[PDB]
């Protein structure tokens, strides 16, 4: 007798989400030999060991371990989950044709300095409803927030950084779309984002040229991480400043200027 | 192409004192400052490190830097500490307190003005200032903090001139300071932006060299810094003496640094052998190359087997033929191409200077921009995060004027540099 | 314990009317006593804690030290009777940077002071029954420059008379208070 | 033998290049020879107006002769020249402790110069 | 340069400082008359005494110390002792009537009586110091004057000298041996100053030094003299890094930063080894690993504090002699590999090292033997929670019946000061528990 | 009749001659060695 | 390197250790103060004494010995003896009161309160040695300490040090001369522990030494001093292979695998010759063949056991001096040609030889004569069954009606321990006769 282990990759029972988001997974609440045959038609036994590297014979087939820059990292705990479970966010799901975010309290008057960082911290989420609520709240606040988005930028850089460092392609695409909507929200916000290129760009440079005559029939989703990186880089250069190009080049050597 | 040097902190002062001893040996300069070399070549290019006085005294172009005056007294209490000009000894009344914030903002600012003044005087005296050299430790108070403030100000004043640092990064196995990760994290982000090239020196690897390789029983910091002095002289041997394949510091920087952030290098010296095995060893280019690329010969704690070489540099010294020194690189590349990056063909830069370090048939210094430096950057990164989760030993830094978010910014710089090194380690064609 | 429970409006942690009011409280008693008595002022039974040493004997919620509270409500209202004797209370809260910060108020304290884990205050209590209101969020901002997340533990020391301890989200008025929260 | 230190007063004759006030400088130093270790240290008295920021000293260690051999107590002799690290001192006097020790050891110390 | 001012409070502080100063005089070749002889025995650097002795143009070296006891016996008897010409006629302040083992008496009635003149003396102690590192205060918190007057002096020094270093090498009441009955009262009341107005406090309780002398020295009848000699050896080991040259020289502030994780957490254990007699000195191979292991052993503890009851938070080692840096590193490596002792989770480094080239000196006629190398440990650990809990448990036992409280009440102290002290303690033990709790 | 840390300090006595030649003279450059007056 | 740790347990152990260390000091030119005055021909920096003496930074050598005894007179006499400065103040452990010839007393009551200290001393000995070959244990099972405390120490050393070599030069009771009456009880009880925790045990009784010294050494009245000197000569001859160069260098653990055929078979005859007085030393041409014949003679044996009443399962000769390997082969061949001495049928080889070039010494205070060559046999033979049958018959006679059993059982030993150890010795003698049996 025996037991079978099904291949659950890309299925409803895929454990990748569970193993990459520890806080997730909760419910709605909470022998002889030759001794005279010395012949020249035999070659020495190859080493093929990690210690063989830089030896006189050579490393051989041994290779250094991968650094794992593309390794899909674990999601760090997000304050969005705890705040939502506590009830701080006046956010609900308005079920219907396409789900949307319903705001319980007046939304034009809520403290952006207190709420928007939580929403940007929530982009790292991986299960409903946390990820959807965070991303859609980000979209709404950035689309129609006003001039109060600009002062919050320095405390918004860290959540964007942490979402980018997760190396999850879906999270990268989501935070890229949210970043584009952030950039097209005001006038000076791009110039304010320029000095913080040092903390937002490395993941974009890493994922610049990653792609998922054959027509890409799935394109309304816009999950192409490399295309999103290129588009957001061009949009940053457009709605940046005079030093935006040089600041972008300082971190993405393969970038090509658009305004010039 | 004059080079002006600075020694920050106790570690920096000791390393610089031994380095100036070695350089005076190579140029035939006694502690009295008079030249007694037997050849023209030593005096031909002595102006790169030494400035001649009215009486012929060759004063080193060095500035000493430490808040503690006791070690400033001790460093010139040595025989070769009489070389330095008395006015270059700049010190404060109160020590650094082994605090990066105290050495960078409170006591650093109140003292950095005189250091910039003397450094500017030296730069003006230079006919053509090639660059600035710094020797310090990332774990100390004033060696790290005040050193980074100094490098920032010299970067601001002289942007195009070459910037060099020799940083003794502390590590837990030789952890003789509980705030070593704090200081290293607060200094690494300054070093990334303000340093053209930053050589890394490590105490575990130095002791590994002194025990496993040199076999001598009990060498102290003197013999420990002898190796760093030999390396720091072999970096600019090509500047100080002519050779078949000349090189300078921007030579190395251009042929060694692929991207602006990636300028942290591992060091190695050859030959290195015990006294009893000196006469049993046959010196040759093959032996030199094997000691260069041998993992245990590296003087920083990061195994090259765990990473890939962005670039390597071979500063050979001694009368040697050229196709064999190039053929050693041929062999290394060909039979370790798995450990070398494909999209950078011929990762090894080579240069030859005929004049060898005194007392050796033939020698070589190795510069290594391997991607495994990310491992030792991380091994300080998790330590910093461990102390920063509880934010212990942080009231000392915050009461000296530092801001809370600066530590997170330093974490950001560490993680970004590590991510860049990982990306370019696993990047394909 | 209240992380998964409803936390809005009012949340009583101690009430002198329940059958066994100290379900979630550890009566750490040394040279003292905790008992339910009948107060002549209000003609009702209230908690009554005595002790020669204020520090040794006290009551702490939750009883299990590893376990902790999860109340988000920034206001803490305590109906306690001034016994003309030394009194103190302790509130451990969790700040946004994830430290346990510890706000204490005592009547024997001279002046307020802030130390990297604790913030000690003096209190002045009028004769008779008192309604002490403790605004955790505002005082955390004032004494630490740090946001208030939620309170972890409440520990009111001995040598006092206690009616009801309850957390509220906002500064409710006396008229707006429910009849069972009155005095 | 932990605290046994021989004293040797000496002076250094040092020409001065372009000083309006003087052409020669005499640097009076004291050599301490630790009989425990054989180490030697050089100290210089700090004068009130010597013009030096801090005096030139030499921390105790095994001071070698220019050839390479370490300097023992035999090399240090009163009225004689001791050379090390390119620096030459003419010994002229000792303290009573060193004087008596040399007397009983048998070496006749020259009278102070 | 690098001046440090010694303060001695109480009779216990007086004897501790007397031993410290004889040891300093032996180390710096200063005869009891106050001047070095014509034939030096030390051969140490010329600036070694500058941190502890002011050099007068006549050639005499005056200690930079202030003795301050509220009763004249000890001070006058030192004035008549061997160091008459060594010690300054001033800087030797004597009170007329004793504090009588009462913290309130030594802090309110007589502490304010003598504190003005104490600060007047300290002003001229400090004006001659151009690089004053800090004040090293020796006292015993279990006495009356040593607690109350020490507290008031620390308050005034902190309020007038800014953020100068305060190294309080104080003697705590021992777990079982205690010479006074109001001693826990004095300790708990002095904790007010020892938590706020001092920088780094070192415990020197008598029982651990007693056991060290009984076991290591193999001497059956050790006394306050031996205890004070050991304390002076520890102080000299701590200050040798700034007194003399070394591989890793550290001043007061250098380990002040490394040894204090939080402002409250500054009470640090101490332990010195190898401490051996002349009989066993020459028959043992004193190695760096052996001496470090003996230091980490409870035998080497100078405090009655078992390390296994807590977690080490930050250790600092002061090696003296021919100690080699990688020898130190090998000792540290074997200590980390050792499992019976554990460090707190959030402090992975946790180790400070400083090597000095001056071997420890030996007092003639003493019990210490000539050692080629030695090492002194100063360590902040969470194991102090048990001793603090025992001392305030004794305080609670006496204060439950309000015994001996009228004595403190009548000397100008409000009766609620006892409750305030108990609150400060109860905060301290379980804030130590907080910092030792796993993340 | 008459091993501390002061033993371990080793400092070079003076300028040490090269071992490249038997005479100890500082070596000539490759140019000077190979490109001389023709014989 | 190649250190051997000496462990002298009991009175007999202390005496033989004193003799052995006198002999070793005379071997290595170590004065009673513990230093070599001046040696020019003997090259400097030559350390052949590392296996017995550990150096100190002052140039003084300390023996690697532990003198463990439960009663103080012998250890105190050794303390006051000639080797005051030589022997370590510690490593010289002396108890309060003797084991009273009681194995239970030495193994359960006073042995327990001293074995921990003895093991601490042993650890302090062993950590110094980086190449420890093994433990050389000297004791007499006849007494109380040498039986019980020796058993306890060996039992704990086995688990503490794993499979480290243990050479116990043990003094078992003699056939008819006894210095005690409960001696058979002590021997029977200790043999059980020694079987499990003794790698090789060596016969060292007293009657054979007395008879050998009376016949060959030609002195009418030998005593314990002469016996101990002969024992020390045997030990030095056995251990000199790792002390000096030779054609056949052998370590302590090397003959462990050659002399022990079965795990329960480890009790070995010892012989030494030429043990002759200077009266006949010049009379006899003491050649290699002559000394080998005298060694193989049962008369020259150092135990009162009969090789001819058994079969030599194995032998290990140690030639010391100018012995040629050719002469060794000649002696071995002429021994094999003999008939009276015979090997077992399953061990045709049965021979081991080790040649050291250093000639044996002569010790002043002893009756031995200087010879350019000597040889010591360590041989496993089935004849040990005779002595064990004799001692266990004595044990059965004593335990038949339980004489002296209350004394043993009072200390805390099980009453069934006597019986169970007796079946142990019964199985021991059984496997003796069955391994002596032919195929
Ligand atoms: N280590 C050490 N401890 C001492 C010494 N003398 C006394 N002590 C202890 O320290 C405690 C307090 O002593 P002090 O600081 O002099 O306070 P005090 O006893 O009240 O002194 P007075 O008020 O002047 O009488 C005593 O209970 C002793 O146990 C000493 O010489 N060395
Ligand atoms: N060779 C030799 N044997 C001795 C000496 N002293 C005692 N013995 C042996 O010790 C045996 C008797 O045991 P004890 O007299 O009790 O001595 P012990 O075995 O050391 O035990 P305790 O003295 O009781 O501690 C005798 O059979 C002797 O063989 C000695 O000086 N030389
Ligand atoms: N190689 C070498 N390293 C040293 C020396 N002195 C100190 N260090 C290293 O420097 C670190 C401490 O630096 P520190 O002296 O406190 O720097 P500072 O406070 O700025 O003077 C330690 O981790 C040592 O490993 C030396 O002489 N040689
Ligand atoms: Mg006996």
């Amino acid at each position: 007798s025996y037991e079978i282990k099904p291949i659950v990759k890309g299925t409803k029972r895929d454990p990748s989400l569970l193993k990459y988001n520890k806080a997730a997974g909760a419910g709605p609440f909470g022998t002889h030999g030759y001794g005279g045959a010395c012949s020249s038609l035999r070659k020495g036994r190859p080493r093929d060991a990690p210690d063989a590297a830089f030896s006189e014979k050579g490393c051989g087939k041994s290779a250094p371990p991968k650094a794992g820059a593309f390794k899909k990292r674990v999601i760090p705990p997000t304050e969005f989950r705890r705040a939502y479970n506590r009830g701080d966010l006046p956010i609900a799901i308005c079920h219907g044709s396409r789900p949307t975010v319903d705001w319980k309290v007046e939304v034009e008057k809520l403290d952006y300095h207190h709420y928007l960082p939580i929403f940007f911290d929530g982009i790292r989420e991986t299960e409903e409803p946390y990820m959807f609520l965070a991303r859609q709240g980000c979209l709404d606040l950035l689309e129609r927030g006003g001039s109060k988005i600009l002062p919050t930028i320095p405390q918004l850089i860290i959540p964007i950084k942490t979402a980018l460092n997760t190396r999850h392609p879906d999270i990268i695409s989501a935070t890229l779309r949210i970043l584009q909507h952030l950039i097209v929200s005001d006038d000076l916000i791009g110039e304010a984002l320029v000095p913080y290129y040092r903390q937002i760009l490395p993941v974009l440079n890493l994922f610049k040229n990653v792609h998922k005559d054959a027509m890409d029939y799935g394109q309304r989703n816009r999950d192409d991480v490399g295309d999103l990186v290129n588009e957001t880089l061009q949009l940053l250069e457009q709605h940046g400043g005079d030093d935006a190009y040089i600041n972008i080049k300082y971190m993405v050597p393969s970038y090509e200027s658009c305004i010039y | 192409r004059e080079i002006v040097s600075c020694q920050a902190g106790q570690c920096g002062n000791q390393i610089g004192s031994k380095f100036w001893e070695v350089i005076s040996d190579e140029h035939g300069v006694d502690p009295t400052g008079t030249y007694q070399g037997d050849s023209d070549l030593q005096l031909e290019r002595i102006n790169v490190y030494f400035d001649e006085s009215s009486g012929g005294r060759y004063v080193p172009r060095a500035v000493l830097m430490d808040l503690e005056p006791g070690t400033m007294d001790s460093v010139r209490a040595g025989p070769y500490g009489q070389l330095f000009r008395p006015d270059n000894f700049i010190f404060g009344q109160s020590g650094a307190g082994n605090n990066w914030a105290k050495g960078h903002y409170t006591e650093g600012a109140e003292l950095i003005d005189s250091v910039l003044d003397v450094c500017r005087k030296e730069a003006e005296s230079c006919d053509c200032l090639q660059g600035f050299q710094l020797s310090h430790s990332l774990g100390g108070g004033t060696g790290s903090g005040m050193g980074t403030l100094l490098i920032s100000k010299l970067r601001e004043e002289y942007p195009d001139r070459i910037m060099m640092t020799f940083s003794v990064i502390p590590s837990p196995r030789v952890s003789d300071t509980v705030v070593e990760p704090y200081n290293t994290t607060l200094s690494v982000h300054q070093l990334v932006e303000n340093s053209d090239e930053s050589m890394c020196i490590d105490n575990e690897a130095l002791y590994d060299i002194c025990f496993r390789t040199l076999k001598l029983t009990t060498p102290t910091f003197g013999d420990l810094n002898h190796l760093v002095a030999a390396v720091m002289s072999g970096v600019t041997c090509c500047l100080r003496f002519p050779g078949q394949l000349n090189s300078d510091l921007r030579k190395l920087a251009v042929n060694l640094v692929p991207f602006p952030r990636l300028h942290f290098f591992m060091m190695g010296f050859a030959p290195l052998t015990s006294r009893g095995s000196q006469q049993y060893r046959g010196l040759s280019v093959a032996e030199l190359t094997q000691q260069m690329f041998d993992a245990k010969n590296m003087m920083q704690a990061a195994d090259p087997r765990h990473g890939r070489y962005l670039t390597a540099s071979a500063l050979f010294r001694g009368r040697m033929s050229t196709k064999e020194v190039d053929e050693q690189m041929l062999n290394v590349q060909n039979k370790n191409s798995s450990y070398f990056i494909e999209w950078i063909p011929n990762n090894i830069k080579s240069s030859i200077c005929d004049i060898p370090p005194k007392g050796l048939k033939m020698s070589v210094t190795f510069i290594g921009n391997n991607t495994c430096i990310q491992e030792m950057f991380r091994r300080v990164g998790e330590q910093f995060t461990g102390m920063f989760r509880r934010k212990a030993f942080l009231h000392w830094y915050t009461g000296e004027g530092m801001d809370e978010m600066e530590f997170t910014e330093a974490e950001s710089n560490m993680n970004d540099l590590v991510s860049e090194y990982q990306q370019y380690q696993d990047a394909t064609v | 314990m209240f992380h998964n429970s409803y936390q809005a409006g009012f949340l009583s942690i101690l009430y002198s009317i329940g059958s066994k009011p100290l379900q979630i409280w550890d009566s750490q008693v040394r040279n003292g006593h905790v008992k339910r008595v009948t107060d002549e002022d209000i003609q009702s039974s209230v908690l009554e804690i005595m002790g020669s040493n204020v520090s040794t004997c006290y009551i702490v919620c939750p009883a299990n030290p590893k376990q902790t509270l999860g109340i988000k409500l920034p206001f803490l209202v305590m109906i306690i009777k001034n016994m003309k004797k030394y009194f103190s209370f302790e509130v451990t809260i969790l700040d946004d940077k994830n430290m346990r910060r510890r706000f204490r108020a005592s009547n024997y304290q001279s002046t307020t002071k802030v130390k990297p884990f604790i913030c000690t205050m003096p209190m002045r209590l009028d004769e008779g029954w008192n309604q002490i209101q403790f605004n955790l969020s505002d005082f955390t901002r004032r004494a630490y420059g740090t946001n208030y997340v939620e309170t972890l533990r409440v520990q009111v020391h001995a040598n006092c008379r206690i009616r009801r301890l309850y957390f509220s989200d906002r500064l409710y008025a006396e008229e707006e208070l429910p009849p069972e929260f009155k005095l | 033998l932990t605290g046994r230190v021989l004293r040797y007063y000496g002076y250094c004759i040092e020409p001065v290049s372009d000083s309006a006030v003087e052409t020669e400088r005499v640097r009076k130093v004291t050599l301490h020879f630790y009989l425990e270790d054989g180490t030697m240290s050089v100290t210089e008295a700090k004068q009130d107006n010597s013009g030096f920021a801090f005096p030139a000293n030499l921390k105790r260690h095994i001071v070698p002769n220019p050839d390479g051999t370490p300097i023992t107590a035999a090399h240090l002799k009163v009225g004689q020249s001791v050379s090390f690290y390119g620096r030459t001192y003419e010994l002229y006097d000792v303290d009573p402790f060193t004087r008596a020790l040399l007397k009983e050891a048998g070496e006749e110390v020259p009278p102070p110069l | 340069m690098r001046e440090a001012i010694c303060i001695h409070i109480g009779q216990a502080g007086c004897q501790v400082g007397n031993a410290c100063w004889e040891l300093f005089c032996l180390e710096h070749g200063i005869q009891p008359d106050g001047s070095m002889p014509s034939d030096k025995c030390i051969g140490v650097e010329d600036d070694a005494f500058n941190t502890f002795f002011s050099e007068t143009g006549a050639g005499k070296h005056v200690p930079r110390c202030l003795f301050l006891d509220l009763e004249p016996t000890v001070v006058d008897e030192v004035r008549t002792g061997t160091y008459r010409q060594l010690f300054n006629p001033e800087q030797l302040v004597s009170g007329k009537e004793d504090a009588a083992n009462n913290y309130a008496r030594g802090h309110y009635t007589i502490g304010k009586e003598i504190v003005d003149l104490a600060l007047d003396r300290i002003r001229k102690l400090a004006d001659n110091c151009t690089g004053l590192q800090g004040f090293m205060v020796f006292h015993a918190v279990g006495g009356g004057t040593g607690s109350g007057l020490g507290a008031l002096l620390l308050e005034r020094l902190s309020v007038d000298y800014g953020k100068k270093s305060k190294l309080g090498y104080t003697v705590y009441p021992s777990p079982q041996v205690s010479t006074a009955v109001v001693e826990p009262y004095n300790c708990v009341l002095s904790t007010h100053s020892l938590l706020e107005h001092t920088d780094v406090a070192t415990m020197l309780d008598n029982e651990a030094i007693y056991d060290l002398t009984r076991r290591s020295l193999d001497i059956e009848r050790p006394s306050y003299t031996n205890v004070n000699r050991l304390i002076g050896q520890v102080v000299s080991s701590l200050t040798a890094s700034l007194r003399f040259d070394g591989a890793l020289n550290v001043d007061l502030t250098e380990f002040q930063t490394n040894l204090v994780p939080y402002p409250r957490i500054h009470f640090v254990l101490t332990s010195y080894a190898p401490v051996v007699s002349a009989e066993k000195a020459y028959h043992e191979q004193l190695s760096v690993a052996d001496i470090t292991n003996s230091v980490f052993e409870p035998a080497g503890m100078l405090t009655k504090c078992d390390p296994r009851h807590g977690k080490y938070m930050s250790c600092c080692l002061m090696y003296r002699g021919d100690v080699v840096p990688k020898d130190v590193n090998a000792a540290i490596a074997t200590i980390k590999t050792k499992r019976t002792i554990q460090f707190v989770d959030w402090c992975p480094t946790g180790f400070k090292c400083g090597i000095n080239y001056q071997p420890p000196t030996v007092v003639p006629g003493g019990d210490l033997a000539k050692v080629q190398r030695a090492v002194c440990m100063i360590a902040n650990s969470t194991a102090i929670a048990e001793v603090f809990a025992r001392i305030d448990h004794k305080f609670d036992l006496m204060y439950s019946k309000r015994a001996f409280v009228h004595w403190y009440v009548g000397e100008g102290m409000e009766e609620g000061e006892f409750s305030e002290a108990r609150e400060d303690l109860a905060a301290l033990e379980k804030d130590y528990e907080e910092v030792g709790a796993e993340s | 009749a008459a091993s501390t840390a002061y033993q371990h300090h080793w400092y070079r006595p003076a300028v040490s001659s090269h071992i490249v030649l038997a005479d100890g003279s500082h070596p000539h450059t490759v140019y000077q060695d190979d490109y001389q007056a023709p014989r």
